[PDB]
């Protein structure tokens, strides 16, 4: 009985059904196309996936691993190549880029500077680190799960 | 010291009131609601503080957040039932134990019985502006007749009441300092509670006997522990079962709708523990005398210490005045059904007359009929 | 004006204290909400993700939440604007406000359903006989414009026209839309709409009793056993006299 | 009961005045005073030290802060 | 980088601790906000009944709400509607949302003023600065298109153009508003916006002070009468020896 | 059964025993006024809090205007809430001096009343954390996120505990609610709790100055010091006041008249001044699991002291090495204090990890060595 009770109790603390609710979205890749970059409402804050062309996969490969603040090739950030997915949230100090356009063609925070390539890695600005990538994976050739 | 169970500065308390503590060898089951009133105490701040954390204040949010409680947080359901339900087993434990002590006697230690009145209304109080909190109809209509009671207070009338409510009727600043107050008492039974207990220890337990149980006592543990704790499931037992197998039993439908100022229901009337009272209010046709009527139906056991008569502490050998207190017992099983009824006749004529009874019975017959004892015992 | 007609009680499947929902006629409850009272009746507590492990799938759920649109906002310039439903959103109000809701029902205001089933003494049973309750006023009894006479509603002149008929709609599962089967199932559904717990509650009274019942036992046994030394002592008075 | 179970003391006689037979605040500038004086020297080399150290320490980090914010020449001196 | 301009200390009138707010000040303050700032930026706290006693009329106040009409509502069919403003309204929002206001101002979103000079280092004198401060920006620095160079602000590149200028406007009581008037004046009326209670705290904090030398000197003489029993205490051993 | 009611009544007795007829030092100094401030800080804290609870609404989406509200509409509400606010430095002030006076005179051999000191201590710390999260500013949105989410480094366990504390996935609603349920009820601990303190207090008597026996010079709590005290609150209360009705946000972060946004970090999330010295110990480790427990540690080091004690005599007042190095170790704290108020640059970093690193040694390591060289200078 008391371990019930205590659980119960211990439970009533977490997460509640409305909050789970929106723990993670699920994005149908089929409604993006490629050179486009779509933003969604995930946890409050926005959440990027942009659909890679054939094109800029390739210009991500001609990056210097080891120059850039956070040392990260395309391999250990993306999944399927044709997609990134990033939270849309500048390393720096918390406000929202712009996307396509800066000087690396990616993300642009106009907050203080901070350029993020097509990888969403910071280049040129105040960002320590580069946009960050949450968990998620892909179910089926048109959806995608994050969170 | 030998052992550190009485020479430590806190276990010597917990020895002191919970396992040496000498208890009489005769005490019967009227003894085990102090013990079920204390945990019913601990678990009424345990359930309130779990749903005070989802709970908002504000005549906007009231009402979903509880709703949103119920409906989304894990087992808010059960804690809300739990907290809601326990209320009323609080107050029957409660009325049990007034009972035993007015049957017992036990009113002759004074200072108890004077704290014991304070946690009383303290309980009171507490559960009225508990209530208010979900803000549906009987929540804010409850409120709003109540309160404006007092504005028939003369001259501090409308002063005391539109202070209380925070403006000119009773809105979200009214349901925000309840929230506070809500928070706030339980905390102060609590507190009195360790006084109540404190001056029962002066003397020790009355037993069922009333005489002097020096020549045979026995350790609280494992005797009375055990028989608490043996009383403890068998109440909540029926608990549970009302608090799962029928929720709402005991629940006024009205609460379902949102409270509006607009709509009057139909029959506004308290939580079951309060009928009693309410009848008493609407006995007297007169906004002033019915508040003040309303008031002594309660501040009434102040008075029970003084009118004790009888050479005999219970009414263990007084068949007289046993039967004058099932009378009273009856009594107020009929106040508490009027008081579900609307205003009319013949509701109106029995709520007088059970009213004027119950207070003729304690002031009068009580004191009398013991004096009449005393004569036939030859003293 | 005076007297009033109690309902009867039905045999409800979910009447009894260890007896759930029968989930098929919660299902089909839903059907009738959706497709007949959700036109002018709001029920803002429950949501679509509601429904899934319940009457529905997780796939049904997300479709039916995609056959309504959603006013988010405000966008990139502080514009509101529609879009599809997410099982997360909550069943659409057929109206902005009370006014509203009332202006075209006749300043009559038909009520969000989420809690009707415990705002009402009788519940499912006044509901029921409410609904499957309407007919002409006896003699002497007068109903103005716009009212309808049931027996069942307090001052019997209701501002709700009746809302069922036979075949008023099609069960897609099968079952023959008799006004009073309508009935029955849109209640049962009421019933759960105003406590989701309602099984899981009584899937814990059966563990509660159980265990109460052994737990007491157990006790009462270890009370006794204590107390059998004081219970079974005997004293005697041995004065040097 | 705390006062009488105290100490076991022996042979000491203390005389006081009631405070009304007597001043409040008696030779501020003859007893008064100078003892203040005398409390504050006996503890100012223990005291002070520390916090005198901290201050420095907190003046050239300040300091030092501040100078690192501004540009050096050397590093312009050949961008023509 | 981390390079920055601390704005001056100017001696405000209200600066002093015993000093109250010039309320003829405060009243032109609020003409400037009024038909300069509330343009572009919100006073979310602030109602017109607030100014009745403190720089306005009752009836000042009563006009100053009644030019501008606010959205009441919903009315009998649940319909918005306007009215023209009552004391009790709190100054109008010039955008519905940020995402209007940034719409509006090249996606920068001019703040609410009720707590500026609250919310930020340096209070009336860093707004002072600023508002007068705008220049050039020196050798080396360009500023991106639809920023404007101010020294005074954070990276020096503002999203507010040059808000004041030279009689911008008329101080109908008759003060010759060249800019570095109407930016004191403002600014003195963003100290009371941030805290009405400003001029009644000071007053309170005189009467603490005189209690408290008072209450204090006569608390120091009690406890030295008491214990003087103790200071003056004498006492001697003396030993059977 | 006794002559005076002051003796036999079962309640008076108790305040009598405790305020009245109480053996107290003869010799204790301004130092031990600090013990009743604290308990008068509490119940003003109590007091006042409950005057702004009344009017709070714990809601992200109204709780910054409710206090807003409170501050424009309530009568006194200003007042009151800056009472409030400045109550609780006013509170901290007086702990540090209270703890201070304790580690000076050895009063932490009362073993006891040390530890239930500690547990006020740090109470009264989770009360203050989670009171400043309610205006919903964004010092107190960014506070609550900085600090809460390190623990989710603490092993296997972090972050389920944290977003469990959080009640989701993010400092929101339902972290507000409950933060301010524990705001409400947290004061109260600390009032049994101080009772206990007391308690225990009450069987040894306290300690002073000259840390020897006051056995044979003992006077009546009243009136010495209950005039000691009242007087030793007016003198405090002075400072207080005049802070608070002078200069109302001396001491607070102009980034809390803002309204939380989630989106957008302050640039300098710094904590209360009276937080800092271990916002500095925090930062002073680069590695999140090791700056956690060096933060705990910053205020679990007090348990320990009551262990690190070697010499033979109680106080310091008799032990000049001892004295020089407790006023190190002061110094020490105003240094972390400033350290913890400035960005995480050179030479910052560099003397933020000096100053941690020897905080801890001076309580570990010098302190119970010094003590022992001290006794051997004696003979002993
Ligand atoms: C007050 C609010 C009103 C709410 C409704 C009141 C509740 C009504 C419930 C009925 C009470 C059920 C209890 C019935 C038990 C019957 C029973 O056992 O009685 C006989 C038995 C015999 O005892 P002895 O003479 O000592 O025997 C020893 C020698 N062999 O009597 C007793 O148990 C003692 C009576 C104590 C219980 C009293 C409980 C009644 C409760 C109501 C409150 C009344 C007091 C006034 C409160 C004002 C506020
Ligand atoms: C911790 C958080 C950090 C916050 C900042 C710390 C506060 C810094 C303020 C400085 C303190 C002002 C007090 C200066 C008073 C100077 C003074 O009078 O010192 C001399 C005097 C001489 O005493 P005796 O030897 O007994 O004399 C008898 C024979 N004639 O010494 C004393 O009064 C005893 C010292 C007690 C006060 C100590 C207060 C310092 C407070 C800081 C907290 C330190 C402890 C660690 C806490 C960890 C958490
Ligand atoms: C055309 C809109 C409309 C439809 C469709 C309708 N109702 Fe109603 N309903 C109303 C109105 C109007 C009222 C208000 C009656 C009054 O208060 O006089 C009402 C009231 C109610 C009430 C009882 C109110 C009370 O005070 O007891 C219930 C229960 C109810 N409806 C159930 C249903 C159910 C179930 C359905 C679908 C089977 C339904 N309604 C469909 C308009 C409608
Ligand atoms: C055309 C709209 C407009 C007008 C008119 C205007 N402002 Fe602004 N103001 C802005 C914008 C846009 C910003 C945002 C600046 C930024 O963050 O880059 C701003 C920002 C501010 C800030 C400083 C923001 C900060 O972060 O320090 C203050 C203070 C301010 N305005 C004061 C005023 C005052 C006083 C007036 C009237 C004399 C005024 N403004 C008139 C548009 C305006
Ligand atoms: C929150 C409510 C209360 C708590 C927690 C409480 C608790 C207790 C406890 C634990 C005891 C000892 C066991 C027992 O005799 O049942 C006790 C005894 C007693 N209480 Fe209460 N009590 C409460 C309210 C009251 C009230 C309302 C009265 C009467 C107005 C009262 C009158 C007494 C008296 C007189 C006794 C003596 C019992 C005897 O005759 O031996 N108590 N109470
Ligand atoms: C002496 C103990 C208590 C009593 C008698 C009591 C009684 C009540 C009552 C009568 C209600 C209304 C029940 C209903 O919804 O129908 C209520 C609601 C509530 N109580 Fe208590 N309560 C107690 C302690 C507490 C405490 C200590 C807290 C938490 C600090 C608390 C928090 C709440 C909350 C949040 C509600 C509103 C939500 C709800 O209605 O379920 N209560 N209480
Ligand atoms: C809400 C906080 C606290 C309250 C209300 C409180 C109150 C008191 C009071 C009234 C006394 C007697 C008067 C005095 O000697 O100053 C006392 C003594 C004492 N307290 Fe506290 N205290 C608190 C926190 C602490 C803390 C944090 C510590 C240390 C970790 C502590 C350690 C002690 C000790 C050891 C004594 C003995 C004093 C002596 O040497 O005679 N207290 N406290
Ligand atoms: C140990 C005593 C307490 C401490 C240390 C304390 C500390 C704090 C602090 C640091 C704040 C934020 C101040 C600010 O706005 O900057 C706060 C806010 C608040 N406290 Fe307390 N508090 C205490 C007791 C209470 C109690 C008992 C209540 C009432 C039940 C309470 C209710 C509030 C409320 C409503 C706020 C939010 C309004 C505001 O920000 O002023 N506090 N408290
Ligand atoms: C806010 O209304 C709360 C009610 C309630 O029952 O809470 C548990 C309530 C609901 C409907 C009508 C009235 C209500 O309140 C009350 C309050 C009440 O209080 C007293 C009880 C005994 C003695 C004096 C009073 C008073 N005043 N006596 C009867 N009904
Ligand atoms: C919610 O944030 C509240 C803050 C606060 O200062 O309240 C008075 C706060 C604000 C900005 C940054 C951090 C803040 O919180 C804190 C909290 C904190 O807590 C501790 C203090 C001593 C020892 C351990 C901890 C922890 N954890 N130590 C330092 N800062
Ligand atoms: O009564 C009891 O009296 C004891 C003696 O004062 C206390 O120690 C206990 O806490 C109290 O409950
Ligand atoms: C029927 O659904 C129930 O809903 C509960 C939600 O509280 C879950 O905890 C149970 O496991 C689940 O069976
Ligand atoms: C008197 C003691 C009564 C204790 C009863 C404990 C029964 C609680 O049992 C509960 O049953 C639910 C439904 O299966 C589960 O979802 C819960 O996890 C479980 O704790
Ligand atoms: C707002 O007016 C205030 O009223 C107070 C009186 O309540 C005065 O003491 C203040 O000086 C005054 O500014
Ligand atoms: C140490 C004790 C200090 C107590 C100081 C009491 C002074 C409070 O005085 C206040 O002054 C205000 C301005 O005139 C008035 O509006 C308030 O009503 C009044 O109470
Ligand atoms: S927040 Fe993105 S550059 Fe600063």
């Amino acid at each position: 009985a008391a371990k019930n009770v205590v659980t119960q109790f211990i439970s009533s603390l977490s997460a509640s059904a409305d909050v789970l609710a929106l723990s993670k979205i699920e994005i149908k890749l089929s409604d993006i196309p490629e050179g486009k970059n779509v933003a969604f409402k995930w946890r409050g804050k926005p959440l990027f996936v942009r659909h890679r062309t054939q094109a800029e996969i390739n210009q991500e490969a001609e990056v210097d691993v080891s120059k850039l603040r956070d040392p990260q090739h395309d391999l250990d950030r993306v999944k399927k190549p044709e997609w990134v997915i990033l939270v849309g949230v500048c390393t720096h100090l918390g406000c929202v880029p712009i996307a396509n356009s800066g000087d690396f063609g990616g993300y642009y925070c106009p907050c203080h500077g901070s350029h993020y390539d097509a990888s969403g890695r910071i280049r040129k600005g105040p960002a320590p680190y580069n946009l960050e990538v949450p968990t998620y994976q892909f179910v089926g050739d048109d959806l995608v799960v994050v969170g | 010291a030998p052992n550190i169970r009485k020479s430590h500065p806190l276990l010597k308390m917990i020895n002191n009131s919970l396992i040496d503590l000498p208890a009489p060898s005769n005490i019967s089951a009227w003894w085990n609601f102090g013990s079920l009133l204390a945990v019913c105490l601990m678990t009424q701040i345990l359930t309130g503080l779990l749903l005070a954390m989802h709970y908002t204040a504000d005549t906007s949010l009231a009402f979903s957040s509880v709703a949103h409680t119920c409906r989304n947080v894990q087992y808010g359901w059960l804690i809300r039932n739990l907290h809601a339900n326990g209320a009323s087993f609080f107050f029957i434990c409660i009325f049990l134990h007034i009972g035993r002590g007015l049957y017992y006697g036990s009113y002759l230690y004074k200072e108890t019985w004077n704290t014991g009145v304070i946690l009383l209304l303290t309980l009171m109080a507490t559960a009225f502006v508990g209530y208010v909190l979900p803000w549906g109809q009987m929540s804010f209509w409850g409120a709003t007749v109540i309160t404006n009671l007092f504005s028939a207070i003369p001259y501090i009338g409308h002063t005391l009441v539109e202070w209380a409510w925070g403006g000119f009727s009773v809105d979200n600043p009214t349901l925000t300092r309840f929230f506070a107050l809500h928070f706030l008492l339980p905390f102060a039974i609590a507190g009195i509670t360790i006084i109540h207990l404190t001056f029962l220890h002066e003397s020790g337990s009355n037993n069922p006997l009333g005489i002097s149980s020096d020549s045979d006592k026995i350790p609280f543990h494992p005797y009375y522990s055990f028989k608490d704790i043996l009383g403890l499931t068998l109440m909540l037992t029926p608990f549970l079962t009302l608090a799962l197998f029928s929720p709402n039993l005991l629940g006024d439908p009205e609460n379902f709708t949102p409270a509006n100022p607009l709509v009057t229901p139909p029959h506004i009337k308290p939580e079951w523990y309060f009928l009693f009272a309410y009848a008493i209010l609407r006995s007297i046709p007169n906004k002033l005398g019915g508040v003040l009527a309303l008031a002594a139906s309660v501040l009434i056991l102040f008075l029970i210490p003084f009118l004790h008569k009888s050479k005999q502490r219970t009414m263990t050998f007084r068949p007289l005045s046993q039967t004058l207190f099932w009378l009273l017992v009856a009594n107020l099983l009929i106040l508490t059904w009027i008081g579900s009824q609307p205003v009319e006749h013949p509701f109106i004529i029995i709520g007088q007359m059970a009213s004027l009874s119950y207070f003729t019975i304690l002031l009068i017959l009580f004191p009398t009929i013991g004096t009449l004892e005393n004569k036939m015992l030859n003293y | 004006g005076e007297l009033e007609l109690h309902p009867p009680a039905f045999p409800w499947s979910h009447g009894g204290p260890l007896s759930a929902l029968d989930h098929s006629s919660v299902r089909r409850g839903f059907q009738v909400y959706k497709q007949v009272c959700s036109a002018c009746h709001s029920m803002d507590y429950v949501a679509f993700r509601n429904l899934i492990g319940v009457t529905h799938t997780e796939a049904e759920a997300k479709a039916l939440a995609e056959e309504v649109e959603v006013q988010d906002g405000p966008d990139e310039n502080g514009e509101l604007f529609m879009r599809p439903g997410k099982i997360s959103d909550y069943f659409p109000k057929p109206y902005p406000n009370p006014e509203a809701a009332r202006a075209a029902n006749n300043g009559a205001l038909p009520p969000d359903l989420s809690y009707i089933v415990n705002a009402r003494h009788g519940g499912e049973d006044y509901v029921f006989s409410l609904l499957t309750g309407y007919c002409d006023p006896p003699a002497g009894v007068v109903v103005r414009e716009g009212l309808h006479y049931n027996p069942y509603f307090p001052g019997q002149a209701i501002g709700m026209a009746p809302p069922i008929y036979n075949e008023i709609l099609e069960y897609d599962d099968g079952t023959p839309a008799t006004m009073s089967q309508i009935a029955k199932d849109v209640c049962t559904f009421l019933r759960w709409a105003a406590e989701p717990e309602h099984d899981q509650r009584k899937r814990m009274g059966l563990k509660m009793l159980l265990i109460s019942a052994l737990l007491t036992s157990l006790l009462y046994y270890m009370k006794r056993h204590k107390w059998s030394v004081l219970k079974s002592r005997k004293m005697a008075y041995r004065p040097p006299k | 009961i705390h006062f009488g179970n105290l100490a076991r003391v022996r042979h000491i006689i203390t005389y006081s005045l009631s405070p009304f037979e007597q001043r409040a605040i008696p030779n501020i500038f003859s007893d008064a005073l100078p003892n203040v004086w005398r409390r504050f020297s006996s503890q100012v080399f223990k005291v002070a030290p520390p916090f005198l150290g901290a201050y420095l320490l907190y003046s050239w980090g300040t300091q030092e802060f501040e100078r690192l914010k501004r540009k050096n020449p050397a590093d312009y001196e050949n961008d023509q």
